[PDB]
RNA sequence: UGGGCUACACACGUGCUACAAUGGACAAUACAAAGGGCAGCGAAACCGCGAGGUCAAGCAAAUCCCAUAAAGUUGUUCUCAGUUCGGAUUGUAGUCUGCAACUCGACUACAUGAAGCUGGAAUCGCUAGUAAUCGUAGAUCAGCAUGCUACGGUGAAUACGUUC
């Protein structure tokens, strides 16, 4: 729990020092984090998604859910109720190890890494990045790896703003 | 993995080099002598000391994306000063004073007849 | 969570070797070797090509010089 | 010539021409055939009339521009 | 003086290089012929990884130079894939000739690493030192050859026969 020791700690008084918080229970802190992958190739091949389920849960370390069609679109060739996704919600301790390890650990071995998208708040304080590839989590070795595909990581955070939001993920230590 | 990119387990480990981006035979060759490895190791069996011998004596060689977005630099430079060469970067024909009439399929892409 | 469906998953330490930089998190890799944390107990440990530490872009570390200008390599090139 | 041990080439007169009027700073356009001639820091800001072969196209300096030929700004064939 | 003859959605002819293991890379080590050289051919040495540069020996030729042939042989390695095949395209750094290599020269180094896995209908050459394969030299020429014209090294298969 070294991150939420750091934010417990340092986080929490440069952010309520920032902002004039009146009160501790102001200050934002990330709700939960959702690991969602859209495996609509699933359609085609359901082993896609199964090895997608799998590489999921290696690397957010519990089970995923897997998350069907709500809709049919003829067009994607889409019944209703086919399974096109897999999610993980993480809370908690799960959660902040993650963070930390996607911050630290993973994200650095991204690509031609040049910083995470500094724009990509949804406008209410929840910061969504687009991985584009699996092998950067170090859980995954490239050998195992049928396919390469990339996954949506939605931080929900407390904060009622995009400013409020930056503030906390820079402090955590996201690059930008 | 070398660099930021995996290279063949497999492979002799001056061979694997190569696969890094902006390395070739001879600069392999010379990563390989500078970090005292033997050519004939692979990759797979490889110390860890010598792995990170390897990893120090290429850092230095401007390899990967710096290399990538360098020549990125220079074509988008000679396109913008609206040179000759820029012009056909623009086209796709070739730049070097190549002859378009025939043989130039590899800036034109596949036949369109 | 419930029982028998996640996978195993156990605290390890994350070394990035090549500025011997230490740090203790869950993951479910289980590699064989053991470094004695600061704490008694050790923990498996993942050796890291690269980290947070050792990345030019979160150090902000410049490898290469920036490329020169058009008129500062005719000058260097012709010794003008 | 292109060989490092001969200095860049370039017309004298076309030279000599951009010379003159170099403290003015009402730099006027010159015309030149001179497509040869190479582009030295000198010439940045400045404007020159290169005959393509039936007219001058004006081509304006920069610093981006330092290292080649005037010819390569005044493309001398049409198609479509 | 500058451009064009070097254009480029495309179709045809003629060639070069390939698609690999009868092969790629690296190490050592053999064997030719026919030609050219005056302000031209330019050894030795030293400088650079190299293209080349510095000075400079010999020679108007059975004398000196171009000019060490390559394929080949013997070893090490790779190990059946778009690869250690292929080397087109592109960036950077150079060498040379020429006054000057942008349109529009050749060559070197580093890096990149496209198509291509033996090619439909059809169609061509060759009867022996031939085909196939490997290099070498000359004219034009300041520079520039996958073209042309010559030279040699290795060196096949097959011809029953004349109905079509």
């Amino acid at each position: 729990n070294r991150l939420k020791e750091k934010f417990n700690t340092e986080v929490t008084e440069n952010l309520m020092k920032k902002f004039n918080y009146s009160s501790v229970m102001e200050v934002p802190k990330i709700d939960k984090i959702v690991v969602n992958m859209g495996v609509g190739d699933a359609v085609q091949n359901s082993k896609v998604l199964d090895n997608a389920v799998e590489e999921l849960e290696l690397i957010t370390g519990q089970k995923p859910l897997v998350t069907k069609a709500k809709k049919s679109i003829a067009t994607f060739r889409l019944r209703e109720g086919m399974p096109i996704g897999a999610k993980v919600t993480l809370r908690g301790e799960r959660m902040y190890e993650f963070l930390d390890k996607l911050i630290s650990v993973s994200l650095p071995r991204v690509r031609d890494f040049q910083g995470v998208s500094k724009k990509a708040f949804d406008g209410r304080g929840n910061y969504t990045l687009g991985v584009k590839e699996q092998l950067i989590f170090p859980e995954i070795d490239y050998d195992k790896v049928s396919k390469v595909r990339g996954m949506d990581i939605v931080i929900v955070t407390t904060a009622n703003t995009d400013e409020e939001a930056r503030e906390l993920l820079a402090n955590f230590g996201m690059p930008f | 993995r070398i660099a930021g990119v995996d290279i063949p387990r497999e492979k002799r480990v001056v061979i694997s080099l190569t696969y890094i981006y902006g390395i070739g035979t001879s600069t392999a060759q010379k990563i390989l002598e500078e970090a005292n490895v033997s050519a004939d190791t692979r990759v797979k069996d490889l110390t860890d000391d010598e792995l990170g011998r390897i990893r120090e004596v290429v850092d230095g060689y401007k390899v990967e994306g710096d290399l990538r977005r360098e020549t990125n630099l220079n074509i988008k430079r000679l396109m913008e000063i609206s040179s000759y060469r820029g012009i056909r970067h623009r086209r796709g024909l070739p730049v070097r004073g190549q002859k378009t009439k025939n043989n130039a399929r590899t800036r034109k892409g596949p036949v369109k007849t | 969570m419930k029982q028998g469906i996640h996978p195993e998953y156990h605290q390890v330490i994350f070394l990035d070797t090549t500025t011997n930089f230490k740090f203790l998190s869950g993951s479910t890799k289980t590699s064989s070797e053991m470094m004695e944390w600061e704490d008694g107990k050790e923990y498996p440990v993942i050796r890291l090509d690269i980290s947070s530490d050792s990345h030019p872009f979160y150090t902000g570390r410049q490898k290469f010089a920036a490329a020169d200008g058009r008129v500062e390599r005719f000058n260097k090139k012709f010794g003008l | 010539a292109r060989s490092i041990k001969k200095g860049p080439f370039v017309d004298e007169h076309l030279m000599k021409k951009v010379e003159a009027q170099e403290g003015s700073e009402k730099k006027q356009v010159i015309k030149t055939w001179s497509r040869r001639s190479t582009i030295f820091p000198n010439f940045i800001g400045h404007t020159f009339a290169v005959y393509d072969g039936r007219k001058h196209v004006p081509v304006y300096v920069t610093e981006d521009m330092v290292g080649h030929k005037l010819g390569e700004f005044a493309p001398t064939r049409t198609f479509k």
